[PDB]
Parts: structure tokens; sequence; C-alpha cells
RNA sequence: GACCGCAGCAGGACUCCGGGGUCAGCAGCCUCUAGCGCGGGAGCGAACGCGGCUCAGGGAAGUCGGCAAGCCGGCUCCGUAACCUCGGGAAAAGGAGUGGCUCUGACGGCGCCGGGUCAGAACUGGAACGGACGCGGGGAUCCCGACUGUUUACUAGAAAC
RNA sequence: GAGACCACCCGGCGCGGCGCUCCUGUACGGCGCAGAGCCCUGCGAUCGCCUGAGGGACGCGCCUGCAGAGCGCGG
């Protein structure tokens, strides 16, 4: 929802990110990023607040595994500058399984969530315990 | 055969030849349009880049994530010492283009301008302008030349020199430039305005306004001979590549049988005359004013000079113009600034709540040395 | 005439390979003395050589205090530079202590 | 200006400088510089480090 | 250091004697004795090459193939799977400790008088310790040849012999 | 501030100091009613204090000091 401001995209394709929701997915492999035009040789890149197509790891519930699913990045270890000059980073790269319509597969989100993801996706902000 | 995969070309062919700038400093080339019937104004000023700062400002862009929010942006301070007008030049729009209809110099020319006319001042005849001062100094000769300009000149320009003494750089010779007089009801009104400014300092505050956009012309930082990876931005080859990987692998096809001007080739990387257009002017002020960089938030003295002084520049003794963002060139390099030819229509109103006066040498934690003294005790 | 001048050996070997520090530093002292005593020929006392190489070829002491004495006459003007040993280099600058 | 404080250096961070890190503990740690951060990341204790104001509080330098 | 390769040729060519420290070491790293400063010197600190060093976030998405690098590694104690020709696998896989000081036990030859290993405890130190050096990354499969060996000196070390 | 060499931009340069600021992280030494303990009244890794110290700098300001502009070449 809404125009975003370019931030530093720290997660290239192949990044395995932790899963913050209670979807029974332990890790989310990153197949690709939504709204990515490409340049020759450039791996798709994703930042906080971005829909990426993920695949649940072997550790995940089998029902969720073997399916390409949309997810929103809510944490990133790469430091990024908000237009207010604030440079922020998370301890771990994370994601929540969301449908393009914003609906969350998991009821709750365990851990801190970034402001960018909370503002872009209303359902993330409502379920977030904290929005740092 | 075809390239197989579509990729753009690396680099702008418009900026070729990428050679060391022959022109000594940044040159204005095209000045902003006259817009006859506007107020009479000077379109350009020369200053020397002091350094960057970082300021907090209140954004009023409607239709934005930052509307009614605060943003920290890079600001470049260019030390602009007052420039004394020394001569008026008039050009006519002939069928062969703008052709000079003579320049009328002042009756008394300052020593910094004189220094420009010799390679070494101490070992020189110092004969420049000797006859002219004798012919002039009554003003009658100058008046006749001004009248000739009113009768035959279409474009009036002022020749002014930066006084290098007021700047920290080790120059002594003054940089002399032409500043087009614009906005005139008549050419003679333009000559009259220029004559008033003759032998008289001109200030940035009386050339440019705050919130207005300028174009910064200057030669850029130089890196010397560079490779095609760091000159044209070409892809480094895989590390298995024998004979090195930092090179364009194929410099052309069998036909044409001669390398093209497009193909990327190693050579000079910096010292290029560039123009950075549409930079908005955050503040024009004097360093002599003690509270120039003080804001309602600061509640301290705060002046343009940072703690520890400007790295690789100096003390900015006099007037300065702080622009928004980066301009071409390193510190000390002259930057000619002109009114923007094509300004960005939608630019956010400038409101500054904080300017960084912390040390740019190292990491500074204190805006002013009195705070540093208090902390250490 | 005698000149007491400090030379920063760390500035002289800056920009030069660290293996060539001490032989470069010896050359630098001769050139600086040539400017200081306006003589073409500079002769360094073995004490100056011993001090520069005290920490080996890679590291030169940060500063050297040198007593340089103009000797000779009638175009035989030369400088004999001996190493002065000082506890610290504080408010130390060149001293044209020598008269005549 | 609005100025925070390093969570390790214990020194005021002027606007526009430093980095913030939010850990899974849900706490935002404002850091003066990479040195303030790396000392915290490598677990090094700030009551051991002399410059940090936590040491200065402990040894009565900043009582 | 003079032999043999056109040469006072980063090429080969048989032996004898072989100190100290660190260490399991004739390893590596420094040094005593002895030898000695090699077909040349300066300046500069471009691209590029070569021999290295480091790199945010991700982690093979690069590529014909993880080529190259990187990881691992010393010792002590735990803890070890399938399979197997019962010998192995196996350092399987994995973990944990390690410095310096100040002590306490053991162990011979006693009055004496030697030992230098193996334990155990305090106390310390930016959360540090095989602090340089030396020094396996590992696991699951399939094909082939049982194995140790051997080979096209100077493009094939292989499943070939 | 510019560079392979040249050229370019500047020039009484520049060297050594003194401040300022910044980097690292509290110097040697002295002391102590610190110290596990030990055996001696001595040893001892460490710890505190003096000491946001000491050391450093290629950034800024200054000079209190030696200096620094060819009777060189063209012309």
């Amino acid at each position: 929802i809404g125009n975003k401001f370019r931030i530093s995209c720290g997660l290239p394709v192949g990044a395995v990110i932790n899963c913050a929701d209670n979807s029974g997915a332990k890790s989310l492999n990153m197949i690709a990023v939504k709204n990515w035009k490409g340049h020759l040789n450039r791996f798709p890149k994703a930042s906080v607040g971005d829909m990426v197509l993920i695949t649940v790891g072997r550790d995940g519930k089998p029902e969720l595994r073997r399916k390409v699913t949309p997810a929103v990045v809510v944490r990133q270890r790469k430091v990024w500058r908000r237009k207010d000059g604030v440079w922020i980073y998370f301890q771990d790269n994370a994601g929540v399984i969301i449908n393009p319509k914003g609906e969350l597969k998991g009821s709750s989100i365990t851990g801190p969530v970034a402001k960018e993801a909370a503002d872009r996706w209303p359902k993330i902000s409502t379920t977030a315990e904290c929005v740092h | 055969s075809h390239r197989k995969f579509s990729c753009c070309r690396k680099g702008n062919l418009g900026y070729l030849p990428r050679k060391r700038c022959t022109r000594g400093r940044g040159r204005c080339k095209t000045f902003p349009p006259d817009v006859q019937g506007a107020p009479i104004h000077l379109t350009a000023f020369l200053g020397y880049k002091a350094g960057c700062t970082h300021v907090m400002r209140f954004i009023d862009h409607r239709g934005s994530n930052l509307h009614n929010r605060q943003a920290i942006d890079q600001a470049t301070i260019i030390d602009a010492p007052p420039m004394i007008c020394t001569a008026i030049i008039g050009y006519a729009k002939t069928p062969k283009g703008l052709r000079a209809v003579t320049t009328v110099w002042a009756a008394h020319i300052a020593e910094p301008a004189m220094r420009r006319f010799y390679r070494n001042y101490f070992h020189a005849e110092k004969t420049a302008f000797s006859t002219y001062m004798k012919k002039a100094a009554d003003g009658t000769y100058i008046k006749e030349q001004l009248g000739r300009l009113k009768q035959h000149a279409d474009v009036i320009r002022i020749v002014a020199h930066t006084q290098p003494a007021l700047t920290p750089l080790k120059q002594k010779k003054a940089d002399i430039m032409e500043i087009q007089v614009n906005g005139g009801a008549n050419v003679a009104e333009k000559v009259d305005y220029a004559y008033a400014l003759m032998e008289k300092p001109i200030s940035i505050k009386d050339v440019f306004s705050v919130g207005a956009q300028i174009d910064t012309i200057s030669i850029t930082r130089g890196r010397g001979f560079e490779g095609v990876v760091t000159r044209w931005g070409v892809t480094r080859l895989p590390r298995k590549t024998r004979r090195g990987n930092r090179k364009v692998a194929c410099i052309g096809a069998w036909h044409p049988a001669n390398v093209q001007y497009t193909v990327a080739r190693a050579g000079q990387m910096g010292y290029f005359h560039r123009t950075d257009t549409n930079k908005q002017v955050f503040m024009i002020d004097t360093a002599e004013n003690p509270r120039c960089c003080t804001t309602e938030f600061d509640l301290t003295d705060k002046s343009i000079n940072p703690v520890g002084g400007f790295v690789n520049y100096g003390r900015v003794q006099g007037d300065f113009i702080m622009i928004k963002g980066t301009c071409p060139g390193p510190k000390r390099r002259p930057v000619v600034m002109r009114n923007a030819l094509l300004p960005h229509r939608n630019c956010p109103p400038v409101q500054l709540q904080w300017i960084s006066t912390a040390s740019k040498f190292g990491h500074g934690i204190f805006e002013t040395v009195e705070e540093r003294r208090q902390f250490y005790a | 005439i005698v000149y007491e001048h400090t030379i920063r050996l760390n500035k002289a070997v800056r920009g030069k390979p660290s293996k060539k520090a001490a032989p470069i530093a010896i050359r630098a002292i001769r050139a600086q003395v040539e400017k200081l005593a306006k003589v073409e020929d500079v002769r360094l006392d073995p004490s100056v050589n011993v001090f520069v190489w005290s920490r080996g070829i890679r590291h030169v002491p940060r500063r050297i205090r040198l007593e340089v004495r103009l000797e000779g006459d009638d175009e035989h003007k030369f400088a004999y530079v001996i190493n002065k040993d000082v506890e610290n280099f504080k408010h130390l600058t060149t001293e044209k202590k020598g008269s005549e | 200006p609005r100025i925070e404080h390093c969570s390790f250096c214990s020194k005021p961070v002027y606007p526009g400088k430093g980095i913030c890190f939010v850990r899974n503990d849900s706490r935002v740690f404002r850091f003066c510089t990479s040195k303030c951060h790396r000392n915290f990341k490598m677990k090094r204790n700030p009551r051991k480090v002399r410059w940090t104001k936590t040491y200065r509080l402990l040894h009565n330098k900043d009582m």
C-alpha cells in the first residue's frame, strides 16, 4: 500500500530467511522478488516491506513445503538509511507469509518488525508487537 | 550473430572525449536567458568548494511520505568571497553569432586581477594596463566606450575577479570571469547598472536567493590513467581469465576493421569539466555573522566553520552559499554557479532546523569547542 | 656556524616502501641538510647512521635531532652532521646557535 | 537538536550520526559509531572499557 | 660455489660431520659457530600484470563442472551411525576445554638426593589463550578398478598395466 | 586539489615547532590500608590512583625559529 522510498536491498535470490509467523515454517528460501524488472546478470534484490516469492524449507510443515508462496520481508541485517537520516539494522533477516491481498497465513508475528513493512502492509502493523 | 542477450551500452558518448579539461577552471558557456522586462540582475558568481555538512529540514512536499516530517540531507558549502567588477563587455548578435563590440576596463584595476595577467608577478615588467590608466582616470574615455556599447551591443556582461586574499587557498592571482547582466528594459539600462557596479564588490546574496536552484560548473576530481572497469564501468571478466580480467574482452568485430569510438578504452579518468544542474540553495550568509548556522533548535553560537576546521580547505573567512547536495570537483576547486536554465518545478520549501558543525575531521561528537571543553573538563 | 635541527624521519619514509626505509631516510637527511646549511656536499657522522638504523631497515625512529656544522672554505664548504641525543623533542626548532 | 545516547559508549549521539540496531529482545540500541557497535557485538564489557561513561560511573570519574 | 647442460645457465649431480630455544619432531619459525650482502643503480608511487591482504548483506544465484579460494586442523576429555571380508568404518558424525600467575597432590633411592610428566584448585585478564608457526572441512550416494604398487622422460597417472 | 613521462593549476616555496581538533583507549614510573596464595617477611599474574591519560597525525589555525623570489637559460 502506498509509494515506498528506495532502501538498501540486502537479500539477493538464494537468501534463506527466518520465518517470524506461526505458519509452522522454520526457514523461507527466497525464489524471487515481486515487481523486479531485471538487468543482465543482476540477481533480484529485496529489502524490508517487499513481496518475495519463497519456498518453505525441509524444516517447515510438509503442507506448506513444495509450493511457491508470497512473503513480506519484515527484518534485514543490512543497515539502511531512512530519509530522516536514521541508519537501522535487524539482528536477523526475517519474513512473514502473506497473500498479495495482505492476508497472513500465520496468526501472530514473533519478534521485532520494521516500520517500512508495517506501513506498506496494514495487516503486518496490526499484528506487530513492536514496529522498530 | 546477434548479441544473444539484451544489455545497454556502458557510459554516455556525449561526455566523450574524456580528456583532461583544457579550460583552466569551470566555464559558464551558456548563461540563463535575458527575459527582457525582468529586474536587472547578475546571473553568475565564482566560489571555491569548502566542504559538506548534513542538515535537518522540515519537508512540506504535498503528496509524499515526508510531507510534514523531518529529513537529513547532504548540503555543500561553497565559500564565495565578494567579486569586484573590473570591466564591462558588450556583445552583438551578429550573423556569425555573439561578437564582442569591445570591453571597457575600469580606471583602477586591483592587484589580484593584475597578477592574473602575468606568469610571475615579482619577476615581471608590470606594464599591463599602463597606457589604459593614463587614457582613462578622467572617466571621459570610459564614458565614450560605454556609449559605444549602448549603441551597438545586444548582450552586456560584467568582468569580475574573486579576491583570493579573503579565501584560505594558496593562489594570489584572482580568477576573472564574465557575468551576464540580464533582465534589462534596455541595453543602456543594462550598461548603467553595470557602470554602477564598476570597481565595486558584488555579493552572492545580491546575485542568488535562498530556495532558488543553481547550476554548478567545475572540473571534477582526477584519478589519472584508469582501466575500462573503473573508467567506463565495464564488467570484470571471470577470475579464470588468463592475461588479466580487468579489460574489455572484445574491442570490436572483424568488420569494421578499425576500433570504434564507442568501444571502451583505458585513459584519463577525472579532471573533467562537468555541470550539476538544479541544486537548490539552502542558505546564503556570512561567516562573520556569529549565529549564521544557529537555529531555534541549536540555542548555541553556531557558525559555518566546523569544529577542527574544514578538512583540506580552510577557515571560510567571509560570505558563503550553502547548496543542497553535491557539486562537481574536490575541495578548493573553483565552482562557477549560475541561475538554473531549467529549474525543477516542484521543489520543497526550505526550512532548516539543524546544521552539523561537528568535526568532519575524524568523528565529531561536539558542535562547538565550548561543548568539547565542558565535556572533558 | 652550527645548526641544531630536528628532522621527522617518519615523514621522509612516508610514501616509500618500508623495506627501503632506513637507506631512503639517510638520503633524505643529506637533502634536508643541503637546504638548511646551503652546502652541496653533506658528510654524515657514523653516529647519524647508527641512530637511523637502530630499529632496523623497516622502522626509522620518529625524529632525529642533528647538530650540523658548516666546515671548509673557498668552495670546499661542507657540512659535518653529528647525531645529538635528546630526552624528548618538545619546543625544539632549528637553532642557528653558531656565530661567525 | 534531538540527541540520543550510545547504549555502550554512554555518550550523546548528535542527529544524523551513528546506527540503531533492533535485536529480537525488541530493544532499539542507538550506537555512536562502529567502535561503539563492534565493542557491543564482540561482547566486550563496557565497565572494562575506560572511555565509556559506565566505567567512569564505576570508578567515580563521573559520579 | 671451477663438474655437466653453447654460458660464472631461478637446470641437475654421490656422500661425511650436524649446536640452542619453542615443539611429538632431522617439521615450521627465530638464533650460536661458520659463511656471507648473488648479470647493476636511482627516482616515481599511472593503468595493467604478477605474488599477496581485506571486504557490508546474501551465500554458488557464478560456471561445463565450487576451478580457485575459503572453512577445518595441535593436544586433552566426552561422544560416535549404517555397513562390513568382523580386521575395519573412525579423527566417523559431532561437542567441550586450553593463557598467565599463586598453590596442592601423586611418582623414585632412605639420611640425603634426583625427576618432568600427569592430575586438581583458586586468582586474574577489552568475552582472552594450538593468540606466530605448524596443522583433516565433513556427510549421503552411484559407476569403475579389490587392495600396496606401475605407466606413455617433454600434452593422457587413468577405469589402463 | 594535478600527474606514467609530460602537461595542467599555483607559487618567495618549504622544513621544524606551538595550539586546535581528531585517532587509539588510560603511558613509563611512583604509591597503596588492593591481590589468589605462598613461604618468607620477601615473592607474586593482576588491580586502583596519579591518568579521557600517554603516544600519534598526512586536517585546521599560527610562527616564537631556520628559511625562502637566479645575474641559470632563452630573449
